[PDB]
């Protein structure tokens, strides 16, 4: 029945930063509301219930504020261990639903990516299907966009992406696009080309090559 | 609450 | 020292029933109202459901009320999930989570058991080399693509470990298949092809499926 809404639903920020996470809930809940902080592979962990009241052993550089409708999880000085993704709870009843999450993440300055593009091997070709495989490599922020093209023709929904968290030295993504093709229909064309897009691209860059060639 | 007894718990 | 453990989960086929244990140490089951809390693989959080301390009251939310039953034994200090009906919908890590205030919020949690809801069957992968092109002075890119396996997961590791600068072992995708499929990636110096041998090292246990693939400059 209550909607819990996160904002902003990813956060850049940098270590010694302060950061405010809010949440706002679609119906009036007092002051019953708990955050959390999840990290990778780990369960979640109580930071706070009551809105602001802090469990044992959660550093004081956190702190909870609001009442009714809008709550403010605050960090005043961020530190390495605070990246993570954050949750939001109410408890005005016994059916409880969290917020959707805020991840926060590392803020760095802009890096293009690596391009490159794999043919698919002979040993799989024997098998009856061909993976041309995409990679961008060690790029920031996250957001990129990957176009497959076979012989100038557009493919749409015969590829599936993966992405990397950020990297723990250089705070940077990498992400590898598997472009997935009938043995068949790979003979029957030359070109196969992955265009990307990333804001620290000045324009578009394609890495391609000729099957067989 | 270790400490609190939910069968004295008188808001039950 | 305060501990929940879990177990029980696994692959489980649609349409097909599982129960879930949690047994408790450290701090005294029995004053406590108990949670089972769920997330799906990169989603966030939804609970499941509540039983008081002495079993008197159950609930839980829409979507399992009818196909989930909710249970304790206190002599054991155990908390179970019976689960029926399972569907695809039901996939994720399953939490046990102790109401400590008797608030319905959570301060103590389990690591979790995953549920996999699915017909597919346990396969080996089959590990293709995704070689360094010959256009590649400075940096090049090599990797192995390690396609259709089930269950998760499938480790990866470079010469036997000697080699991780520069490694991007990237999360699976599931296929439409049911099957599962990874890339492991590394970049290293064009000058080190010809002398420099590349092994990726994959150890998929649930099909006793251990490949060493050399990756070379066709």
């Amino acid at each position: 029945d209550i909607q819990m809404t996160q904002s902003p639903s990813t956060l850049s920020a940098s270590v010694g930063d302060r950061v405010a996470i809010t949440c706002r809930a679609s119906q009036s809940i007092s002051r019953w509301l708990a955050w959390y902080q999840q990290q990778p592979g780990k369960a979640p962990k109580l930071l706070m219930s009551g809105a602001s009241v802090l469990e044992s052993g959660v550093p004081s550089r956190f702190s909870g504020s609001g009442s009714g409708t809008e709550f403010t999880l605050t960090i005043s000085s961020l530190q390495p261990d605070d990246f993570a993704t954050y949750y939001c709870q109410h408890y005005n009843s016994y059916f409880v639903t969290f917020g959707q999450g805020t991840k926060v993440e590392i803020k760095r300055t802009v890096a293009a990516p690596s391009v490159f593009i794999f043919p698919p091997s002979d040993e799989q070709l024997k098998s009856g299907t061909a993976s041309v495989v995409c990679l961008l490599n060690n790029f920031y922020p996250r957001e990129a966009k990957v176009q497959w093209k076979v012989d100038n023709a557009l493919q749409s929904g015969n590829s599936q992406e993966s992405v990397t968290e950020q990297d723990s030295k250089d705070s940077t993504y990498s992400l590898s696009s598997t472009l997935t093709l009938s043995k068949a229909d790979y003979e029957k064309h030359k070109v196969y080309a992955c265009e990307v897009t990333h804001q620290g691209l000045s324009s578009p860059v394609t890495k391609s090559f000729n099957r067989g060639e | 609450n270790p400490n609190a007894n939910p069968n004295a718990n008188p808001n039950a | 020292q305060m501990q929940l453990v879990e177990s029980g989960g696994g692959v489980v086929q649609p349409g097909r029933s599982l129960r879930l244990s949690c047994t408790a140490s450290g701090f005294t089951f029995s004053t406590y109202a108990m949670h089972w809390v769920r997330q799906s693989p990169g989603q966030g959080l939804q609970w499941v459901a509540v039983i008081s301390y002495h079993s008197t009251n159950k609930y839980y939310e829409d979507s399992v009320r009818g196909r989930f039953t909710i249970s304790r034994d206190n002599s054991k200090n155990t908390l179970y999930l019976q689960m029926n009906s399972l569907r695809a919908e039901d996939t994720a890590v399953y939490y046990c989570a102790r109401d400590g205030y008797s608030s319905s919020f959570f301060d103590f949690w389990g690591q979790g058991t995953l549920v996999t809801v699915s017909s597919a069957s346990t396969k080996g992968p089959s590990v293709f080399p995704l070689a360094p092109s010959s256009k590649s002075g400075g940096t090049a890119a090599l990797g192995c693509l390690v396609k259709d396996y089930f269950p998760e997961p499938v480790t990866v590791s470079w010469n036997s470990g000697a080699l991780t600068s520069g490694v991007h072992t990237f999360p699976a995708v599931l296929q439409s298949s049911g099957l599962y499929s990874l890339s492991s990636v590394v970049t290293v110096p064009s000058s080190s092809l010809g002398t420099q041998t590349y092994i990726c090292n994959v150890n998929h246990k649930p099909s006793n499926t251990k490949v060493d693939k050399k990756v070379e400059p066709k």
